[PDB]
């Protein structure tokens, strides 16, 4: 069971890696403690297929507070994925970075957040605005040090009405606390 | 059973092989991997995690798994030791103070009973400054000849130039593949 | 045919209001 | 400001959960079921629960409760709107809303949940727009989400340009037991299935009373819609300026406007029912249905529900037009009529037995509700005047619309 799943996930075949990822996702939804296999799924994270990357990101987000020590092996992957040409991949990486409740991980995520704050893609801009609010809620001092308030304020006075609304909501949430 | 399909696949090339990228930080490992894969000196931030890439040469897929030399990532090299067939050690001849640390890390990584079939692959990185040693002084200092049951080979590769990478790849292919 | 009343074509605008 | 949107089941098991802020522990869902059970057994059950410092506000679905936990003073209306949008998205993607698709569409369900809301703030809710970036069978997100027009995907091309409208009427009557009608309101529903090429800007024009008064023609038959709720595509500023209904129709079927005005006319169907229920001996149902609607309109599929006794057995129906059947599951007599011409009068004489032993507890008097549906009959008298379909390329549209009159909350209080 667990050994077979680990062997399938540690293979060189994408057809077996996708099946292992799907089984791990189903086990977590079915109510199975799959946090023990978090380090094994870390190796099979940087994949070209977008179908398995989303599952890996969801597993990391749901298995981040449980194993914060094992989550240190994903900062480089997040940094690499934060510069992908596809807006969807960048938005997913930004959402996953802010969704991880790791004290030692949000500190190194300030640079990707700053880079994606001025992203031309409206989806990327909205993802960065959401991640800034998430980081401020997680760590207000880190957000203040990163100077994201000035970037958030300029978001309302720019184009992309959806992105402007998202930035306004993030600013209201930050000011609420 | 029948092995006709295997013979047909091997008639045009079937073996791929593997490789590892370990060493101290700022040792040219990322630059060496970029040169092997692309062929340009790409400047990158320090490897907080790891980099995984593949190189296609001589009909063998030489997959390279770059590993950083950070203190928090030094003990993480055991994660890639599972299902690993090759290992490449990147030395830092431009760091006299870090040479001892790199040698100690190589000895610690080579003192595991799980990593026994991985032949030694010493790459002389940063081979562009006059302070860099030769291909024998570094090996003598590291004691590569004292590694019993270890097939190590010291090769000097210049990160800026790229010379010696072909020789290292050929040596790795000869050590991995034992056919015509 | 169709239950609930047959569909009828609609105009383009108030032609009597200019 | 939802903290974690989760989907429950009928047995208390969480089919799927997706935390958005992480400020609420995932173990609080276990106490939601006991809290709901306690609230239901004491009459204090509400859609919004409260587990200490965390509130569990969710609605009841077909088979699972979409409970969304929250901790701060989050907007309850916003949470309800997000839940409704999620339910609509699930219905559009999955034809059935039950446990059969929750455990079978997890791969796409998780992606849809992640893309719909981030950090508790929803960003994308259009099913048509969301279907171009998240599919169960990924390219860059469409420019429609980033662009202002998020309800009409650009580049749509069709062989023909046909738009089908549906002016569905809802005749709701609240008739008290004294014979008078208390709540008699008619809510319009203009649902159109736009199927055109490009991104046309529809200019809806009707015989509104306000528009007729402004233009100076406030003397003909004009619909006096007390409340008009336009869709997202309809420009609020244009309607507020000079009653100009200009909007880009979406690709598919959607609700453009939803009129709602009171009705001061006589009911289309008048039910005169009597209850000659003997004391544990028998019961009589002298129910007579009078059609006050126009004779040119026929109320197809007329079903006047007459609530009979719950313990009544061996019932006999003596009617004139239409089949009368008693369903023990509903505990009422369904006066089903296939065709009900306007001005017709159907008389029925029910007769059912009753056990000698009296019931232990009272059962109440449910109101009698009719299911009349007369097509091609507009009670409010509102008629579509024009539909300005304008396209940059230039094409000849073929708009269509049909008027359907049905019964909404048309219940009659019993004696
Ligand atoms: N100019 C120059 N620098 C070199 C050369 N060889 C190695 N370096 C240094 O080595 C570093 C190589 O770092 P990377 O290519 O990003 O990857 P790395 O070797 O694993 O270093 P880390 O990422 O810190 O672990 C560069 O920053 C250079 O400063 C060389 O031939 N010329
Ligand atoms: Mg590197």
């Amino acid at each position: 069971e667990i050994f077979e799943l680990k062997a399938e996930l540690n293979s060189d075949k994408k057809e077996k890696k996708k099946e292992a990822v799907k089984k791990v996702i189903a086990s977590m939804t079915v109510g199975k403690d799959v946090s023990a296999l978090f380090p094994d799924v870390v190796n099979c994270m940087q994949t070209d297929n977008l179908e398995l990357k989303k599952l890996v990101y969801l597993y990391l987000m749901n298995y981040a507070k449980s194993q914060p020590d094992m989550a240190i092996m994903a900062v480089n992957t997040f940094v690499k994925d934060c510069e992908d040409p596809n807006p969807l991949i960048r938005a997913l990486a930004v959402r996953t970075m802010g969704c991880i409740r790791v004290d030692k991980i949000t500190e190194y995520l300030c640079e990707p957040l700053r880079k994606c704050l001025k992203d031309e893609d409206p989806y990327v801009r909205k993802t960065a605005a959401v991640c800034v609010a998430k980081l401020h809620d997680i760590n207000a001092q880190l957000v203040e040090d990163q100077g994201f308030l000035d970037t958030l304020k300029d978001l309302i006075s720019d184009s992309n009405p959806m992105v402007v609304a998202n930035a306004v909501a993030a600013l209201s949430e930050i000011a609420e606390s | 059973g029948n092995i006709f399909a295997n013979l047909f696949k091997g008639l045009f090339g079937k073996k791929e092989m593997r490789i590892l990228m370990v060493g101290l930080d700022a040792a040219g490992k990322t630059t060496i991997l970029y040169k092997l894969k692309l062929g340009e000196i790409v400047t990158t931030i320090p490897t907080i995690g790891f980099n995984v890439e593949t190189v296609e040469y001589k009909n063998i897929s030489f997959t390279v798994w770059d590993v950083g030399g950070q203190d928090k990532i030094r003990p993480l090299w055991r994660h890639y030791f599972q299902n690993t067939q090759g290992l490449i050690f990147v030395v830092d001849s431009n760091d006299r103070e870090r040479v001892n640390e790199a040698r100690e890390e190589l000895m610690r990584m080579l003192a595991e009973d799980e990593l026994r079939d991985a032949v030694l692959l010493v790459f002389a990185n940063k081979q562009d400054l006059p302070n860099a040693m030769n291909a024998a002084e570094i090996t003598d200092k590291l004691g590569l000849h004292s590694l019993r049951h270890r097939n190590w080979y010291i090769q000097a590769t210049c990160a800026t130039s790229g010379d010696g990478l072909y020789e290292g790849l050929d040596w790795l292919s000869n050590q991995l593949r034992n056919q015509k | 045919d169709r239950k609930g009343g047959s569909y009828s074509q609609a105009a383009g605008s108030d032609s009597a209001q200019s | 400001s939802a903290s974690a949107v989760y989907v429950l089941d009928l047995k208390g098991k969480v089919l799927i959960c997706r935390n958005y802020r992480g400020d609420v522990d995932m173990s609080e869902v276990e106490h939601f079921m006991p809290i709901l059970m306690e609230k239901e057994e004491e009459g204090m059950l509400s859609p919004i629960l409260a587990h200490g410092g965390v509130r569990f506000m969710w609605i009841k679905h077909n088979n699972l409760y979409l409970v969304a936990t929250s901790k701060k003073n989050a907007c309850v209306s916003l949470v309800f709107s997000f839940l409704y949008k999620v339910v609509q998205v699930f219905s559009e993607y999955f034809k059935e809303l039950e446990e059969e698709s929750i455990r079978d569409n997890f791969v796409i369900i998780y992606e849809l949940l992640d893309e719909l809301m981030d950090f508790g703030y929803p960003q994308t809710t259009d099913s048509k727009i969301l279907q171009e970036y998240i599919t169960q069978e990924a390219p860059r997100p469409p420019a429609t989400v980033t662009n202002a027009v998020s309800w009409r995907s650009e580049g749509i091309k069709y062989r023909k340009n046909e738009v089908f409208l549906d002016v569905i009427e809802a005749v709701n009557l609240l008739v008290s037991a004294n014979g008078n009608v208390l709540r008699s309101e008619i809510v319009g529903s203009i649902k159109m299935r736009v199927f055109l090429s490009g991104m046309p800007e529809l200019r809806l024009g009707l015989n509104d009373k306000v528009l007729f008064d402004n233009t100076g023609r406030g003397k003909s038959k004009s619909v006096e819609l007390e409340d008009v709720k336009f869709h997202q595509c309809v420009r609020l500023s244009r309607f507020e300026n000079d009653r100009t209904i200009s909007f880009i129709p979406p690709d598919g079927e959607f609700e453009l406007m939803s009129y709602r005005l009171n009705t001061h006319v006589k009911p289309l169907i008048w039910i005169e029912s009597v209850i000659e229920k003997h004391s544990h001996s028998r019961i009589e149902y002298m129910v007579k249905a009078k059609s006050q609607f126009k004779r040119r309109s026929t109320a197809n599929n007329v079903e006047i529900h007459i609530p009979v006794p719950n313990d009544a057995d061996s019932p006999k129906f003596k009617t004139t037009v239409g089949s009368v059947k008693w369903v023990p599951e509903n505990s009422e007599i369904v006066w089903s009529v296939k065709s009900f011409p306007g001005g017709k009068e159907y008389l029925m004489r029910a007769h059912f037995g009753l056990p000698s032993v009296e019931a232990e507890d009272k059962e109440g008097k449910p109101p009698i509700s009719v299911k009349f549906e007369i097509p091609y009959f507009t009670t409010s008298g509102i008629q579509v005047r024009y539909l300005k379909i304008i396209e940059k390329s230039g094409y000849q549209a073929l708009p269509w619309v049909r008027y359907i009159t049905q019964n909404g909350d048309y219940q009659l209080r019993t004696q």
